[PDB]
């Protein structure tokens, strides 16, 4: 369930 | 330097809602 | 973390969330100690009872966390690791003696309302400090229950047992590198720390210069909030001249 994060990291 | 200090908490002489617990247990 | 509350906004500026690139999970909790060194337990890197071995390349650090699950834009600071160093003398065959690691985070983060390092304990803060009765808080974004997740991260604050207490209430060997805290059957009041809780701080709020100390790391228990079991965790000071002697050689 967890919210994709930036690409950068 | 300034480990432990709470910059919304300790910096401002805010305390949060349950560290007085904790010194009360300080004895 | 069962039976404790919402964190407050900023009252854990330390808390780190060690975060699993693919599949996207939550592995730990961590703590922030300065801007390039990040605290864990050993077992949330190495553990080959479970096949968990990871390398610098299959986690993040996430700092400046609230929200479990989102991306906190503005907030939360993504770090990636540099090195991995456990203990050289983890016993994770037996006991998890010595259940520490340090992770060197690729470049520095900027401290913030948010982010903001803990302090380790010296001899003196230990011994006033690590006694039966005294409380500390221990903090996260693991279960809610044994046997479900939270929204936010999570606080609770439990007393440290007498040692034969902790003893007695385990078959598993207890070493002078742990000690335990959590509420007996007799005193009402529960918590403890639960799976995804793993090496995070227990941290107690010194009297004498009012700075926040890292005492303890989430190690071990079993099962959560059970009556007559404690939850266990790594003696921070104990192990401090090994974290000194990995931060003087490659900080
Ligand atoms: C919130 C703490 C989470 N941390 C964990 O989950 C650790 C990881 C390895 C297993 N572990 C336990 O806490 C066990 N549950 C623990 C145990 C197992 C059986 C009977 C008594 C204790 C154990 C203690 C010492 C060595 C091996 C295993
Ligand atoms: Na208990």
């Amino acid at each position: 369930d967890f919210e994709e994060i930036p690409g950068e990291y | 330097a300034d480990c432990g200090l709470r910059p919304l908490f300790e910096k401002k002489s805010l305390e949060d809602k349950t560290e007085r617990e904790l010194l009360e247990s300080y004895i | 973390i069962v039976e404790g509350s919402d964190a407050e906004i900023g009252m854990s500026p330390w808390q780190v969330m060690l975060f699993r690139k693919s599949p996207q999970e939550l592995l730990c909790g961590a703590s922030l100690i300065s801007d390039r060194w990040v605290l864990t337990a050993a077992h949330c890197l190495l553990y080959p009872p479970w096949d968990k071995n990871f390398t610098e390349n299959d986690l993040l650090v996430r700092i400046g966390k609230h929200s479990r699950t989102r991306y906190e834009r503005n907030i939360e600071k993504i770090s990636m690791l540099e090195k991995i160093y456990i203990h050289p003398r983890y016993n994770w065959r037996e006991n998890l003696d010595r259940d520490i690691a340090l992770m060197k985070l690729k470049k520095p983060v900027a401290f913030s309302d948010y982010i903001h390092p803990v302090c380790l304990p010296d001899r003196e803060t230990a011994a006033s400090l690590l006694q039966a009765g005294y409380k500390g808080r221990v903090t996260g974004w693991g279960n809610l229950k044994e046997t479900g997740q939270p929204s936010v991260l999570q606080v609770v604050n439990l007393p440290i047992v007498e040692r034969p207490v902790c003893k007695d209430s385990t078959r598993i060997r207890i070493t002078d590198n742990m000690f335990c805290a959590g509420y007996k059957p007799d005193e009402g009041k529960r918590g403890d720390a639960c799976e995804g809780d793993s090496g995070g701080p227990f941290v107690m709020k010194s009297p004498f210069n009012n700075r926040w100390y890292q005492m303890g790391i989430v190690s071990w228990g079993e099962g959560c909030d059970r009556d007559g079991k404690y939850g266990f965790y790594t003696h921070v000071f104990r192990l401090k001249k090994w974290i000194q002697k990995v931060i003087d050689q490659f900080g």
